[PDB]
């Protein structure tokens, strides 16, 4: 589990400020990029069961995020 | 201390009538206070201090195992029940091995195998907390009066000069007041218990690293832990591997280490200094007040000065809105003040930019000597003139910025503060009233909710749940509710920006 | 990023076993755990949008997924 | 080899009109086939050996940081560009920094600042890649005939008796056809290439354990690693972080040892044993196609033995519904043929369950020969008769289990083989193919879209996926995509729960 | 100085009541101040001239490879990491190539190829960095008097008669007060600081050729640039090729020089003069407010002159619409004030039209002096009358034109400064009046949002969006974005077509 | 990338005056000239593309000039 955000006032950076950006992220666009075929499925099932375009939308991507990061 | 060559610096202006003013005087920002009359005073809190701390955990990252023994049984005879599981400092597990009569047993099926192993933990990630007593800031105060470029730093000739001094604030010492050679003395009465929260922070000690980490998050931690000055190791399972269950024997391993696990374990941790049971942390805040009654000016019965001043160094911006000038005085008038002013034109010659050093004055009676001067101009161009007559010596000065930018620099900067500090934001630079009050009483009742339901929440997620909370809201037909509903979005889309990440 | 089951045929366990159920939801649980305050407001935009009431299950549980485990 | 002591133990049947079976003989089991009239034969595959392995990538797990050297320019100038860059080994990262008077720059902003450190790994995680062609399958093949149970299991005796012979078998030497004394010769055309898929996985040495990890996993770290006999390493800035931007000396820290990191990291790796350029391992499948045609019953059957037999071990069960007993002839009567047969009553002596032993014989000419018999009772109360007359030796038996429940219980482990083996298991046991070839190219077509779909998914995301798949398809509309998605996410629960998670 | 035979001359004429003006100061473009009864001066800016300047980026256009070396790695090996690789200025790229048998490889495909080459830069164009106090105009004041049309244009003449002075205006000494013999002192309050922004121009230097070119545009470019004393050269592989990738060898050519491509870029760069680390260039302009308060009057106290006046040289126009004469003097009685008028018939002998040089006279007392007026006649005929009765000397003048051409054409010219200026041509001229300053407020306000729009595209990009906004515009429904398009198009082609293109 | 006009005001000539109406032209009549198969297939797409007159000329237009300056 990681620190995050420590809540104390801290103008400047923490033990790792660099990698702000890509903690979060590296992971979700390596599996991205490891297996491209998961794309569409989140696709068709936002499609299947959205019954709004919105709504289509916001399924495919909570599907891409939790693909990803297991759970 | 100086506010000069500051990354943060915050210029607030006391009401007139008004003896006192709060300020949260954040950690490495300084902070400048310019009175109606009253010379300029900056204070900045340099660090934090605390002494005698006392370990709560001790989390190891590397373990050593050795005199691996272990016993199996037949099948269906019960577990093999080792007997070195009582004997502590030995890590047992029961496994499950197919045992036949190639193995020496007599009947076949799934036998019960125990394994123990000595269990040595090499290193110990070590844990504190933070005395409330014990924890003393240290806040330095100053007074711009005139000094060398050279020496406007240097603390040695301020302290002789009783421009600038060190003192500390402690829960049993909340106000301190700091004499001066002439200004007269300043008050500061603050909470220092108040200021920073040490019922939510840990010092971690990795090796040689030292860390303030929070509470929640250094108890949550999946490592081999022990109470202080105890060897008893609870859930030690986790850094000790039993590789395969096989007849008679079950080899096990150990993982080499894990600094690199809790390095990167430590995102957002605050890097501290630690040394002789001495913390030393400079970040933090401190939420102050000081009362400037006492407070007054100097030099002001001497006259103007009728020599030439030349510019030793040329005027340069800090960035906040202010030029910085070393004047130079030709002449030897004695003790004077120099009549040094910014006006919009050399035609009209109206005051009309405020200036931080108030009422300069040439110190010492040398022929040739230096001060240092800080003024704050108007947007666009402006002349920086100093005297009238033969003997003046102008200068030109064009700030690039705007009335509408300043104002949106200022609420950008405003909206951070309150972010990072929350509900003490709300008393930096107020000197009372009810609008503040109130404001900070809904802050409180607001925060208090906000941090309940987003405690731990990265700026990712809440960036992602704002963004869904601004979509819901923009299809949601009640106008309160859609309006509540806008209104969390931003507050957590502006939250997770103001990570910058 | 964890290596994950192998593509192997192994009858035997594999580096870590016993983990094996614990690696992708020990974090989640311990994250919930700190901060249950999200609980209520997961299942509450779940309930107030799903126009059925198994996609207000399945949005809850989804967004009370996608919280602990960022992206 | 011999099967005893063996957790997984497959039997499959012999027709008489087939002369050749397909196995997958997949590692850590015992496939054992019972013929009509040819005797039963069991293969077991020992291990996979491998042999000159080349590196591929060095990743470095600990790192060394020390010599750090710091320069910094003004605001105005550009980047400061420190001397030591140059030289390799040196990690160098720029910066930036706060500048004033009191630093010694003549103008305030945001100056530069840049930084060395020299770089060094201690010990690196080198990556290994097995070729094709060096991967040698250990293959063993066994004949039950007159065995002790001591000698059930020694090569040494077994090859001297020349019943069990193991064989190597490799790309160069994919055939091998086994010579026994009497039994005739058995002809295996293994395809050892297609076996294991060496493109697809690395050797990860981590210190002294080695691993088995995939192509993608191995190439996808966040490690500094360099090539194969190359000095300079690539990537280096992740075991090395700059603490805080300092104009006078800013500190460089390396992160502790990511040794632990790659174990935690390694949760799905099946570890190997690496010595003297020697891979070892056990896991894997070979699919061989045993050839039957040669191998033949002894002609000459011996007279049936008059003397006492005692069990030297009394019956007991194997687990896979198959009982295991030895009996010790007291006299010496040479080569006779033991009377022992299993019985559903006393008063009816035709046996009812097969014996997997074929026509045991007790070889030796001594005294108190011992004789290993293998029998499959039928379920339900049985009687093991041993001899018959006045000297029979009856023993009661039980046979926990029914027929639907073995039918339940080996379609839910040829559902597991299925799962763990893809479209290879429509191999095993397959004799005509006239039906297993288009089951097998439809495996494979629904296979190559499940793998290009899914993929490398946890356990607990395929079981999320799956009762989603269920909940949208129990309410879909058209009953043709309700069907595909209730198998599909049939399948993936099956593969969530096959995991035992 | 002078500004006779200058084009873009504009005559501005003061307010009566009032006795100051602010000017811009064009680059090479004088503009001469003409006042009620004050002598008639005109100041002209001479150059902008620089020091002390700072490199930003030294770019490389003359690439030099040498001492090319290859390794080759067979496939399913690694990468070929070349050993000069550690080495710096050694430019390395890694390829990928076709292996075989005949190369001497194992297992044929595609395998690995890097390159080494030792890249050195023979030509750099540096760059450099204007520091905005640096910068000193030079500015010179000319006041018209008796003059001699040979020592008219001679600098030191003037310096000797004590009416032309140089003076260099300096951020540290804005306002600076010019010394004149008889005439008075002159004193101007420019504001060097804002005239030039310095703070978004490079001086870049290509060979022994200097421009000033754009921040943005020198950040920018793709060349080999490396940072102010720096030996390690960044981002090399622009100017280096390799052609072709082979086993044996790879051949490694630099590209030419990229001289010629910088000068084909450089198309409204402007160039400079630089000498001794001495910027030196005359374009550029300086707001200006010029101080008449102390100019006086000379030769006011002189009588008329006696004798008769002969033409020297025949009247010229200027084609500012004034006439330049010289007056030759026959007689001797001493400094005598010449009577000279335009008068629009000789039956009136009223002067109609105003003379550029204020009260002209002959300052010499020889026999034979010359001397130059400059006229400014009327629209129509002109008689230019020298004197009366009998020793009256006349000349008939035609000045071709009309009021409303005039009117049209200083439209068009004020048209034109605006466009080349922004905001500050509302100060040319300007007495600080209400009606300029929102003039200039909404220009500003119009004008931000009209650069940042359009920042740097092409004349002919201008003309065509220009085009079409005026298309969109007559075709529109709504009248305010009709006429906003309109406007908007208006603007556009009128810049498009400003520069003559 | 060309320089561009400089923003500061300049009565003289830039270093390159002469070309200041070529420039930006050249380049492109050149293409045209030896490419005049083009001209047909842009004047036939901004036929097809717009339906009222005056935007089938500015598609025609278009079209041409993009041609020649790629992207
Ligand atoms: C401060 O001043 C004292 C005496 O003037 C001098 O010895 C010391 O070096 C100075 N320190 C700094 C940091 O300038
Ligand atoms: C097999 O039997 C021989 C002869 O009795 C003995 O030397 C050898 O050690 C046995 N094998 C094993 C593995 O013990
Ligand atoms: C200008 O006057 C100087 C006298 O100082 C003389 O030498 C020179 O020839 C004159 N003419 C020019 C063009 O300089």
């Amino acid at each position: 589990q990681t620190h995050g955000e420590s809540t104390l006032v801290n103008k400047k950076d923490a033990w790792l400020d660099s990698t702000k950006a890509t903690r979060y992220l590296t992971k979700t666009e390596n599996w991205i990029i490891r297996n491209p075929g998961y794309a569409l499925v989140a696709v068709v099932l936002g499609w299947m069961l959205g019954s709004n375009t919105g709504q289509k939308v916001i399924f495919t991507v909570l599907l891409l995020l939790v693909a990803p990061a297991y759970s | 201390f100086n506010c000069l060559g500051m990354s943060s610096r915050d210029f607030i202006e006391g009401a007139s009538g008004a003896t006192w003013v709060d300020l949260v005087l954040e950690g490495d920002s300084c902070i400048t206070i310019m009175a109606a009359d009253k010379p300029t005073l900056d204070i900045r809190m340099m660090n934090i201090e605390a002494t005698n701390l006392a370990l709560v955990r001790n989390y190891c990252y590397a373990a050593t195992v050795s005199d691996v023994s272990t016993v199996s049984n037949c099948p269906t005879t019960g577990e093999s029940h080792n007997t070195k599981r009582a004997d502590h400092n030995y890590l047992c597990k029961r496994g499950v091995t197919d045992r036949g009569w190639g193995n020496g047993c007599g009947l076949f099926g799934k036998g019960s195998i125990d394994t123990c192993a000595k269990f040595t933990c090499s290193n110990s990630a070590a844990g504190r907390l933070i005395l409330p007593e014990d924890i003393k800031y240290e806040v330095g105060v100053f007074v711009h009066g005139s000094t060398d470029s050279t020496s406007h730093g240097n603390y040695s000739t301020q302290i002789g000069a009783n421009q600038a001094v060190r003192f500390t604030i402690s829960p049993n010492a909340p106000a301190i007041t700091a004499k001066m050679g002439d200004y007269g003395e300043v008050t500061v009465e603050c909470e220092p218990r108040s200021g920073l929260n040490t019922e939510a922070y840990y010092v971690m000690t990795i090796g040689t690293k030292h860390f303030l980490v929070h509470r929640e998050w250094f108890n949550d931690l999946l490592l081999p832990w022990t109470s202080p000055a105890s060897t008893e190791w609870r859930n030690r399972e986790i850094l000790v591997e039993f590789e395969e269950p096989h007849a008679t024997k079950q080899s096990v391993v150990a993982l080499g280490s894990q600094e690199g696990a809790l390095h990167q374990a430590l995102a957002g941790a605050i890097p501290v200094e630690f040394s002789s049971s001495t913390l030393k942390l400079t970040s933090g805040h401190l939420k102050c007040r000081v009362k400037m009654e006492k407070l007054k000016l100097k030099g002001t019965t001497y006259g103007m000065c009728t020599e030439k001043f030349t510019f030793s160094k040329n005027p340069a911006d800090t960035g906040h809105g202010t030029v910085v000038l070393e004047l130079q005085y030709t002449g030897s008038d004695g003790p004077c003040k120099i009549p040094i002013s910014s006006v919009a034109s050399l035609n009209d010659m109206t005051p009309v930019g405020r200036m931080v050093t108030a009422n300069p004055y040439v110190a010492s009676s040398t022929a040739n000597a230096k001060v240092l001067v800080e003024i704050e101009p108007p947007f666009g161009d402006s002349y920086i003139v100093v005297g009238r007559g033969d003997k003046q010596i102008n200068h030109h000065w064009h700030k690039e910025g705007s009335s509408i930018g300043k104002a949106f620099s200022t609420t950008l900067k405003g909206a951070q503060r309150l972010a990072a500090l929350g509900d003490t934001a709300w008393d930096f630079g107020s000197v009372g009233g009810v609008f503040n009050s109130i404001g900070k009483a809904v802050h409180q009742v607001f925060g208090g909710a906000f941090r309940t339901l987003f405690g731990g929440m990265s700026w990712i997620s809440q960036g992602l749940l704002g963004a869904l909370l601004l979509w819901m809201g923009v299809n949601a037909r009640d106008k309160s509710i859609a309006l509540a509903f806008l209104a969390t979005g931003g507050v957590l889309l502006f939250l997770a920006t103001n990570v910058h990440a």
